[PDB]
Order: structure tokens, then sequence, then C-alpha cells
RNA sequence: GUUAAUUCCGAUAACGAACGAGACUCUGGCAUGCUAACUAGUUACGCGACCCCGGUCGGCGUAACUUCUUAGAGGGACAAGUGGCGUUCAGCCACCCGAGAUUGAGCAAUAACAGGUCUGUGAUGCCCUUAGAUGUCCGGGGCUGCACGCGCGCUACACUGACUGGCUCAGCGUGUGCCUACCCUACGCCGGCAGGCGCGGGUAACCCGUUGAACCCCAUUCGUGAUGGGGAUCGGGGAUUGCAAUUAUUCCCCAUGAACGAGGAAUUCCCAGUAAGUGCGGGUCAUAAGCUUGCGUUGAUUAAGUCCCUGCCCUUUGUACACA
């Protein structure tokens, strides 16, 4: 019936984090509460579950387009580095804050590494994502 | 939660410097010298603090629980690189300076590079730009 | 220049003024609450979503910047 | 069999002449052919100053050079394509032969 | 039965939208995601206005899946704006009567002409001696 | 210079041309540099037929 | 609602202007009605074809200003749609009646300029243009350096200019300009 | 080619060759009445023709 | 002094040294008998109605 | 600035003088006969001169030509 | 009179022409018409996976087709039609049909300037130098030096803002070198990072790359405070380039947190995808964009006029000027 693409993503990005928080087997790095997430900004996140957000918020892109590795993920989490007195420029994300996500989601079987580089997403996580999205659509109903 | 409680610290003297209690804690302990917004959100992270609180709401002993984090960052898993007094010249330790030690350690090195007769040295005594700037056009506010 | 001093938490009289004067105001924004009872806009948002939690005011449009609340249904 | 003849030049109608000549030479000997594929052409652009010295008004040239890329696909071993490819090429054009 | 197909472009500034009509349900979705959550929701019923000028009565029979590529946000939404109306009237060229087509295309004509005709306004090229296409750098007398 | 320019310009018009145009410039018996200019016939200067009607040297 | 049209959530009918002079220059009614006042553009090409543009689109074009708001039109149609409910909560009717009342009030009927300045009557097109332009200014001067946001600023400037409260920043210079016009004639 | 030069750079470089040969023969054949060249490069050889006024010199 | 309303019959020329004031003959809509030439500042359409503050204003315009 | 020049007008007067019979009062009919009888190397100039020919058509229909 | 135009009409000892303008060339826009495409795709079909018959998939493979994609020949717009103004002329304005009813540039005459360039050159005169070199090479410094003035610019003076999450949309391009020793990079691991180590792809519509760019957008956190605005000076540490970074080459981490509260006299640029905001390629490049040249995203206010100022041209007039 329902799928992943038929639902508002702005509310879906909370439920994908909540489902990973209820599981709690994500191999969290020790440095998640102290690290800056990229080069383009300076301040830490306000919430305390940013890794729990960013893990399945990275995984939802791995259903849209697979074969995408840590370079594609440091690209899609890039932003406007304000260089202060000079004009601003686009810059990447941190490599490790996506690499720990990918190492987590190949550990717990939601994605796996695939030919033509990158990660593709397993049928188990493909079941899991629209299993969440059906609940989100039921919350809409 | 809504009203001003009893024991509402308008004033504080932490590490012998002033801070208003009308500000949030995470941006109020930035008002000490040597701790900014980046290191403040780690020393309040290692302490179990619900960080929505203003500086007048929090009670009397965690305001010294937060103090010891800075003087002992290696007690509390704050890394080598995150500090600001890293790899000292004489004793080679990684430490964190706080609101009276910064201007002291700014003496500690600049009179050293003064008395060594370095080109880095003489520019600080003259009051001139150090890092290789072009003072032909910019920097006319300081002198005359 | 001009030095105003908004409250940072409530006084007892100011929380009384919240309890007695905000729901009959036709225009309910954290800006007008901050100018009418001298409070920071952040807990002017946070203390007034409490009023939605206990159901004394009605949302129309919710935004990152402009949450707009209304009176009670007087009829 | 699956032979590729890709031709390039910066003159348009000269390679348009010789590709149609290769198409006619393919049609005359009963060969199967794909149409001339118009690849997105390269427009090599250089903007330099006009002035040999440096004072004047800041005016700039805009030199283009458009190199073009067309290709022909045929299905025959090489005893047929080589003589028609070799005959009648006009000076700007340059062809290639790819077995794959 | 017969494959009732029509596949119709639509161009704003750079963005190109490819709508594609088949007979069926009222499935109107752009690049596999449905219409009512498309960035931004600031002008959501702007994108709903070809439905609202026509009602569900004519969108009930035809389901359209719309690709879009290139351009920006407003360029993509104005591309899929006119691509679905041009695809509707191009289906109604062939598979319904033209004396059913005219009474709904002149709705778009009397409403807003850009709902089915292209916008040839494109970005004018920047010239030397200027930060923009018309603007020049500052000139220093004395 | 003036006789050589007409000895060229009569030849390159009797050999068949709509019009030619010959300039000589520079320092020549003195120090001040003068330039006299020799024309006849039609001559276009602007647009695309400058590419394939005239030849400069 | 295929034939009758809802102005966003609003009535586009039952709003009657009181000015004979700006009837075709005002634009809300029966074909001028539009879902959002964001559009493609094209209305700034000929001379008088900018009068065939609705007021909400003209204000959504106009009140973005001062560099940082250039090229921010969906960003400010967000602002004017937030301000619509503020008008509804303050005065309690369709905001575009309030808008056209603010136009006919704030638009200076006569001004003074050079042929030493002599009084000269204005155009109705320039009068609605200058009405919109003076309504832009009070919505921005109050929002500069203040917690009181534009969602209240273009709201209450419009509300004061609806009746002519002599408090709106449009209305005060409207009071200045034709007064000095009838002065220097 | 085994070094496998790019095709932008090849069409730049043979045009540089066409310029340098034309310029060098303007230098060399000046008193011989040089007029031009064009370089019909083929596979297996490069036909290079000169065109001039006086030929036996 | 009442507030009067009038309509353009003809657009004639631009005045102002900077070329900025379209001098225009208009007639009133309540009194359509006689007609007066007044300066109008801004874009003046033919087939246009406009608000005049008095009927005693007129000047010479070449 | 849509004034067409003497390059248009000389050829247009010569065409309408030599070929008044085979011309009509609409642009698209005598557009393709002026390129039939006259060599115009630019199709934009072809479309210019036939338009001025069609403009002189109704002047000859109304009355005496220049 | 008219036009962007010595652009035309029209008066008329002038008529007929040439250069400039225009015409031309390139680009932008539309054509469900032609030719086509395994390095461009689309629709169907056969599988795969998931969801409660159907939906989704840049997940795979192949029967048509060129709509989207590329680029060729063609076509298409001419003030063409209508209605006003006008010698009813040249033309102007509005409307109809329309993808367009003024797309943008290139090229650009007669001549002049003692405008600039001998430091672009094996273009060159003459002069100076020429073995203790003003040739050439190597080392070090300098071209950056700072009481001050001026110009081109970049960042801000915040709440229409900032911060932190998430959603998510490009086009111009460029990419392994005669000398030449120096490329764009995928992906997997180490590291918060700069980067490192491995294997790969690409001499290129193939790989980077579906070029997942910002601004914007959705939700937070702050509250008119020099505040989390602003990010200069400076302290310490770690990488990369190179033979070498000190006068910090550039980047990364922490801290320090200056003036700056919308800028006088004056002055620059500009009228449609235009200004402006916003970011990305290219040049220079071992290192590399507060520059420049292009590109794309968002996208308006105002006006359809005049000689007021500033310039420039033309007619009349004076000249003892004519290297003017
Ligand atoms: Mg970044
Ligand atoms: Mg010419
Ligand atoms: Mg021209
Ligand atoms: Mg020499
Ligand atoms: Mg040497
Ligand atoms: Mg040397
Ligand atoms: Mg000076
Ligand atoms: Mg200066
Ligand atoms: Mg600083
Ligand atoms: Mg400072
Ligand atoms: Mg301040
Ligand atoms: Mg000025
Ligand atoms: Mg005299």
């Amino acid at each position: 019936g329902v799928t992943v693409k038929d639902v508002n993503q702005q509310e879906f990005v909370r439920a994908l984090a909540a489902f990973l928080k209820k599981s709690g087997k994500l191999k969290v790095p020790e440095w998640v509460d102290t690290v800056k997430l990229a080069k383009h900004k300076e301040l830490a996140p306000y919430d305390e579950n940013w890794f729990y957000t960013r893990a399945a918020s990275t995984a939802r892109h791995l259903y849209l387009r697979g074969g995408a590795g840590v370079g594609s993920m440091t690209k899609i989490y890039g932003g406007r580095q304000r260089n202060g007195v000079m004009p601003s420029h686009f810059s990447r994300g941190s490599k490790s804050v996506a690499r720990r996500v990918l190492q987590a989601l190949e550990g717990l079987k939601m994605v796996e590494k695939d030919q033509d580089g990158g990660r593709k997403l397993t049928p188990q996580g493909q079941r899991d994502l629209d299993r969440i999205a059906g609940q989100v659509a039921a919350a809409k109903k | 939660s809504l009203v001003i409680p009893e024991k509402f610290q308008h004033i504080l003297r932490v590490l012998n410097t002033n801070i208003d209690g009308r500000r949030k804690i995470a941006f109020a302990i930035t008002a000490i010298k040597g701790v900014g917004r980046r290191y403040a959100h780690v020393v309040l992270r290692k302490a179990d603090i619900d960080l929505t609180k203003r500086a007048g709401e929090l009670t009397e002993d965690e305001v010294e629980r937060v103090i010891t984090i800075m003087q002992n960052p290696r007690q509390y898993k704050i890394p080598d690189w995150f500090l600001n007094r890293q790899k000292d010249v004489k004793d080679g330790k990684y430490s964190q300076v706080l609101a009276n030690g910064l201007d002291n350690k700014l003496r500690e090195d600049l009179e050293r590079l003064k008395k060594i007769r370095a080109h880095r040295g003489l520019r600080h005594f003259w009051g001139l730009r150090v890092r290789g700037q072009h003072t032909k056009t910019t920097g006319r506010r300081g002198r005359t | 220049r001009d030095k105003l001093n908004n409250l940072v938490l409530f006084d007892k009289a100011t929380y009384d003024k919240l309890c007695k004067e905000v729901p009959n105001y036709k225009l309910i924004t954290p800006a007008v609450v901050s100018e009418r009872l001298k409070i920071r806009g952040s807990l002017a948002r946070a203390a007034l979503q409490e009023l939605l939690s206990k159901g004394l005011i009605k949302l129309v449009s919710k935004h990152r910047a402009q949450v707009i609340y209304t009176r009670n249904t007087k009829g | 069999h699956r032979i590729r003849i890709t031709l390039t030049s910066r003159n348009v109608k000269s390679l348009e002449k010789v590709c149609a000549d290769l198409i006619r030479g393919a049609k005359e000997k009963n060969l199967k052919v794909k149409g001339p594929v118009r690849m997105p052409t390269k427009t090599l652009r250089i903007t330099t100053r006009k002035t040999p010295c440096g004072e004047g008004s800041k005016t700039w040239d805009r030199f283009q050079m458009r190199i073009h890329k067309r290709l022909i696909d045929l299905h025959s071993p090489s005893e047929i394509v080589k003589q028609i490819t070799s005959i009648s090429i006009e000076p700007g054009v340059e062809v290639e032969v790819t077995i794959a | 039965g017969p494959l009732q197909s029509v596949q119709v472009f639509g161009r704003k500034k750079t963005a190109t939208a490819v709508a594609h009509c088949k007979r069926g349900n009222g499935l109107i979705k752009v690049n596999g995601r449905p219409l009512e959550m498309i960035e931004p929701r600031t002008l959501q019923y702007k994108l709903l206005e070809p439905v609202l000028l026509l009602g569900k009565e004519r969108f009930a029979g035809v389901d359209i899946r719309v690709r879009v590529k290139g351009g920006g946000h407003v360029a993509q939404i104005y591309a899929i704006r006119q691509s679905i109306s041009k695809a509707l009237v191009a289906y109604y060229q062939k598979y319904v009567d033209e004396a059913s087509k005219k009474e709904i295309k002149d709705i778009l004509i009397q409403y807003d002409r850009t709902l089915l005709v292209a916008d040839p306004r494109r970005c004018e090229s920047k010239k030397f001696g200027g930060p923009g296409a018309r603007a020049r750098y500052q000139k220093s007398y004395r | 210079v003036r006789r050589a320019c007409y000895g060229v310009l009569r030849f390159i018009m009797e050999s068949g041309a709509k019009g030619c145009e010959v300039v000589v410039s520079g320092k020549l018996r003195g120090q001040r540099a003068k330039s006299m200019k020799f024309v006849d016939g039609l001559m276009i200067h602007s647009g695309d037929p400058v590419n394939y009607y005239v030849d400069t040297a | 609602t295929p034939d009758i049209k809802l102005f966003g959530k609003w009535s586009t009918d039952d709003v009657q202007i009181n000015d004979i002079s700006l009837q075709d220059y005002i634009a809300v009614k029966e074909k001028y009605a539009k879902y959002l006042p964001h559009s493609a553009g094209r209305y700034a090409a000929k001379r008088f074809r900018k009068a065939q543009c609705p007021i909400v689109e003209r204000l959504t074009n106009s009140m973005m200003m001062h560099g940082r708001n250039n090229g921010k039109k969906l960003m400010t149609v967000r602002i004017v749609k937030h301000a619509f409910e503020i008008i509804h909560l303050l005065t309690g009717e369709n905001p575009l009646q309030v808008l056209v009342n603010a136009i006919i009030n704030s638009g200076p009927r006569e001004d003074s300029t050079r042929i030493r300045r002599q009084a000269v009557d204005v155009s109705p097109l320039r009068r609605v243009n200058q009405a919109i332009w003076l309504l832009c200014t009070g919505a921005r001067e109050a929002a500069f350096r203040n917690i009181k946001t534009i969602a209240e600023c273009l709201a209450d400037e419009l509300i004061n200019a609806a009746k002519g409260s002599s408090n709106s920043y449009a209305i005060k210079k409207k009071d200045e300009l034709e007064r000095v016009a009838k002065s220097n004639r | 080619m085994a070094v496998q030069i790019s095709k932008k750079r090849k069409f730049v470089a043979d045009g540089i060759f066409k310029a340098e040969l034309n310029e060098f023969l303007t230098r060399e054949l000046a008193e011989d009445g040089y007029s031009g060249v064009e370089v019909r490069v083929t596979p297996t050889r490069t036909e290079i023709i000169i065109l001039a006024t006086r030929t036996q010199n | 002094q009442p507030i009067k309303l009038a309509r353009v019959t003809k657009v004639l020329g631009r005045t102002g040294s900077q070329g900025q004031c379209t001098q225009v003959r208009v007639e009133f809509m309540d009194d359509t008998s006689r007609s007066i030439i007044r300066n109008v500042k801004g874009p003046v359409r033919e087939g246009d109605v406009l608000t005049l503050l008095e009927s005693e204003r007129e000047a010479r315009r070449l | 600035g849509r004034v067409r020049t003497k390059t248009v007008k000389k050829a247009a007067r010569v065409i309408i003088e030599k070929y008044y019979t085979r011309l009509g009062n609409d642009f698209h009919t005598n557009k393709r006969v002026c390129e039939e009888i006259a060599i115009i190397p630019s199709k934009k100039l072809r479309n210019k001169i036939a338009g001025y020919v069609t403009h002189l058509m109704k002047r000859i229909q109304r009355g005496p030509v220049r």
C-alpha cells in the first residue's frame, strides 16, 4: 500500500531516529557528545541524539540512490562555510561522522557495501523503512 | 519552573570573575576568559546538566562541579587537541587556562620571544602587526 | 543609549499577569507578550506553549519564527 | 564487425559533407548503419586582454573554437570500411577506426 | 487496452518537466512523490491551482507521473506547473473531443497565460567590465 | 614610397578587384613619423563579409 | 470550488472600493484573484501593464528591500500570509478591504515638484505605487532593531492606514506632502 | 597514440603546428615570394604544401 | 472647498525642466461643461479618472 | 525603431515596378515570389522587403503611388 | 516631420551612388514536423526488492520511439492584420493572433592623440654597458617595511537576523602536459580535521557526475543587550606544498573578541530574468580568489520623458588662430 516516497520527510526524519533509539544497538562512537560535525560550521548540535538522527537520515538516501560512499555522504552534508571577513564558500562534512554511520548501518543489517562502490540498502532495512513510513502515514490519518 | 525561585543567583564569582545570572549557563560561562561557546558545550556536556537552564536556576554545588572539569580536562576525557594550552614549551603538558592565567601565559611567552631577540619578538614590543600583514594602508586606528 | 531590563524568569506578579491577561488578548505573539510583561522572547514562547498544553489558547499558524495564537471561543 | 568511425573537425559543413559521403558509401555496398550521432560539441573559450601593455580601458577579447564530434556505427569486417574511409577526406576533418 | 500515451514537456528558466499521461486513477505525483508535500509548502496550493481550476472531475480519469530535471526550486515547480496542464490538453487533443478541450484550455487562457505557454526569459550574459550583465564597476573620477 | 604604392595599387586593381587599400607608416628621412594612405574602389569594413571579402597583410 | 475562487483561505468578493479614481488600477476582483501572489513575472515590461498586477503581488514585490531581501519573494509571501491572520485577529474581516482602504488613504492625492516647487496633481497609478511604497517603509523601520517583527509591523501599519489613524508612517508623510503642496501654490 | 594525447590538446597542437610552419616559411621564403601554406595531415603521412609566387628559386 | 473628480480627455505634452510632469486637459465628471489644463505628476493614461483638489488651479503651458 | 532602410526600399520599389501583376495584398503570398524572382541572400532581408512590398500594395490600392 | 541611426519620407540645382549605420555573424527562445543516436534517454515488457489489484525503485535486462537530451538541414516575424494619430507620407501607439510584436554581443568608416607599450618578442634605429658586466648563474634580502592621504574592493552594523538539525533543486566548464618533471577523482580503511594509506575510473555526453552548490526552504535555540551580531589583532598545537615558509605560504583545532548602532561634503552603476542577494567553474596555481572572466539560483522598486546639471555632435557668427 504505502511506501517511503509518499510521506512528508520533515516528519519522517524524526520517526526514523526514534525507531533506532528504541533499538539501541548502533555502535555509538565515544566522541559523539564533543565533536564538531563538519568544517563549515562551529557550534555543536542542540539536541543530544544527533547521531541517532543522522544515521537513519543518511540511510534514507541509500534507498533513493545506492552505490554512494563516504564521498557522496560528505557531499550531501555539506554547507556554507562562512569564512568571516572573506566571501563564504561551500565545504564538505566530516568524513568520520558519515563513516561511523555507514559502519553502524552495515553492522546492524540495514545497508551493506556493494559493487560500483558505496553502499546499497538491504531488503531488511528496505522493509524497515516503509514499515516506519506506514506508521507515519497512520499518524497522518 | 516558571517563576524566579528562591536562591536565584543574579551574581556569581567563578574563578574570580563576574557573570550575570540573567543569561543561559552555556552562553554565560563563555563570559569567562579562556572558555568560549565550543569548549563550554563540552564542559557542560561531561557534567550531567539539562542545558535549558539560565545561570540563576541551577543550585549551589554543580557550579563547582563544572569548575573541576576545566582544571582537570584529562580527568574527564576531553582530548589533547580540544584544549587551548597544548604542548607547552617548558613542561610539555596539555592544559586549559581560565580567566587569570591567559594574560599571564601571554606574558610567559612574549617576554621570552622578546629576550631571545626574535623577529617574532620585536614586533610585539613595537606594537606592530606580527603575522605578515600589510600595514601601509590598514591599521590606522591604534596609533594617532 | 536606552537600557531596558526584561525579566528572565517570571516574578510572582508577572506569572499572575500571564494567568489573568493573556487569553483575552486578540493578538497573542511572543513579541507582544514580551513587550507587555517585560520578558525574554524565548521563554515567552516556552511559557505560552504551556498555555496550549493546558488548552487556554488556540494555534492558527505555527512557524519557526511566527507562532500566532488566538483567544478562546467566547460563545 | 561492430566498427566505429568517429570523425572530428572544427569546420561544420566539411565534416557534414564527409559523414554523408561515408553514409552513401555504406548504403552503396549493403551495410547496416546507425545514424551520425551528434555528440555535444566542445566550445573552447579563451578571454584575454586586448592591450599589450596594461593601461587603457579594461577591454577583453572572447575567442571561441568549436570542435565537433560525430560518429558512425557499421556492421562489417574491415575489408569494406577502410577504402571508403580513406577516400575523400577534406583537410580539416580527422577520422578514427575503432574495432570495438 | 490501447496505450493512451502522451508525454509532454514544460520549461521554466532552465528546469524541464516531463509529464506523462495514462488513463487511470487520480494519481498525480512528481518524480515518484505526491504533490501536496513538494518544497516549499509556502506555495502548495499554487501547485494545486491547475487542479483547483479544473476540479477532480477531469483528473479522475487520467493518472500522470511527472519527471523534472534542472533549474532551481521555483523553476522546477513552474515547470511541473505548466507541464501537467499542457499534458492534460495534449491528451484532450486526441482522446476526448476538441469541443471538450476548448472549454477547459480557455480557463487557463483567461486565468494565466503562462499555465500552458513557455517563458523565453533567460539569463542575459555578463559582460566584461561589469559584475553583472548591465551593471558596471565603479568609475573613479579624479 | 609614393611611386611604389601606386605601382602596387595599379597592379592589384588591373589584376581584378573591387577595391584595394594600402597604408605605409613610420620613420622615414627625418625623425617625425608620418603615414600616407592609398585607396581606390569599394571596401567594406564591418560585419561578417570582412572575413571572406578582404584579405589583410 | 472550481468556478468561484477562494483567495487563499479568503473571500475575494464582497470588497468594494470607495475611490472612483483607482478602480482599474486596483486589482483583486474576479480575474485578478490569485491563490498566492507569487507569480512568473512579465508585468514590468510595458508602461501601464504593471497596473494589471494584483496588490498582494505588488506588495510582495515591493516590501522586500535593502539588499538582504532582494530576490526573496516566497520568503516574504510567507510574511504577508502570516500577517493576514494578524489583520483578521485585529480588525476581524477580510484583510484586502483593509488593504485597499490603506491604499486610498495613504496614497497622496496631490504633491509638489519642479516645473522652488509648485503643486502638481499626481497620477492614480503613481498614487497607488506611492501608497504601496510608503506602506513598505513603516513595516521596516519598526522591525529594524526590535523584537516586534514584520508580522506585526506590516499588520498594524496597514491597520492604522485603513482608517487613517495619523500613526502609520505612510499616513504621517501623506499628511506632510499634500500640506506642503497646498502651501506652495 | 601510446602516450594518448587528449583531443582538445591535439586540435590545439596541430593548429600551433600550422601557425609555426606558416610563420617559419614567412621568415625563410620572404625574398622568394611566399604566400601561404596549409597542412593536409592524413593517416600514415602529413601532406604539407606551400603556395608561392616564384617557384624555381 | 470640496474634493472634485475629473477625467482626462487628452494627453498633450511633458513639462518640467527635467521632463517629469505630463500636462493634461481634464474635465469634471459632475460638471462636464468646461475643461481645464492641469499638470499631473506621474504616468497618465488616456481614459483615466483622477482626483482634483480645486478647480481654481491653472497655469500657462506652452 | 522599426524604420526599414533604403536597401529594403530600392529593391522593393524595383520588384513592385517590374512585377505588379503577380503580387497580392498579404505578406505570405508575395514573400515567396520575391525570393522566386529576386536573389536575396539573407532570409531576414527577404522577409523585410516583402513586408514593405505588401505595405506599398495597399497604397497602390488606395491611390496613386510615388 | 520621423528614426537607435545623414534611418527614411518630404521640400529641393540637383540626380545617381559608395563607406559608416543597417545588412551580416554568433548566441537566446519554439517546432509532438524531417535526419537521427548502448558514451543521450523515454515508454512499455520480463525479472528483483518492499509496502497494505495497485504503489515505489538513478535495482537489473530487452521491443519500439525520439517527447524530454544532443546538434544538423529547414521553417518561423515582416510593423503581418485591425483601430486610432500623421502630407495619410515616412512612421508612432494600442489591440488580435502569437514561442517571440524592442534577446544579448561580435565586427565596426573619414580621421586624429606626439594616450600607452622598447618591461610581449630573434620588430627595430640610435645611445649607454660589455669581463671587476647594465650579459648570465648562485646565495640572502627586497618588491610586503608605516605618524598620514586617495582609489578599486571584501565583511558587518542584526530578529526580514544569527545558530543547530533536516528537506532538497544547476549551468558554463575543467581534468594525466615536446620542454614538463606537475591532473580530475570514485570507493574502502586510519584520524574530529588538514590529511594519510590502498586499490580503481577517466586522454573524457562514458569516470569524477544524476556534477545531491548555496541563498531559499521545514523545525529548533536566543531576545534589542555591542547579544550566540560582528570576526580584526594576537597565543598555542597539528597537517600539506616545496629545496626552503622566518616578515606567521595556505588549511585545520581551541582561546582571545577590536571598531562597527545604516555613514557629512560629495559621488558610482542601472530600467527585465535587469539591479540586487547567492554560490560554482576558468585564468594566475607546487601552494591558491577579498581579483577577474564566464556560469547558474532567487528576483523586484521605479519610468516610456526632457535638455535642468554634466558631457558630446550639428547649424549660424567672429577670428590677426592654421605645428590650429
Ligand atoms: Mg562544509
Ligand atoms: Mg557595410
Ligand atoms: Mg552592424
Ligand atoms: Mg632582433
Ligand atoms: Mg643569470
Ligand atoms: Mg636568471
Ligand atoms: Mg598616500
Ligand atoms: Mg587607497
Ligand atoms: Mg580576531
Ligand atoms: Mg580586539
Ligand atoms: Mg552596537
Ligand atoms: Mg552625483
Ligand atoms: Mg568681432
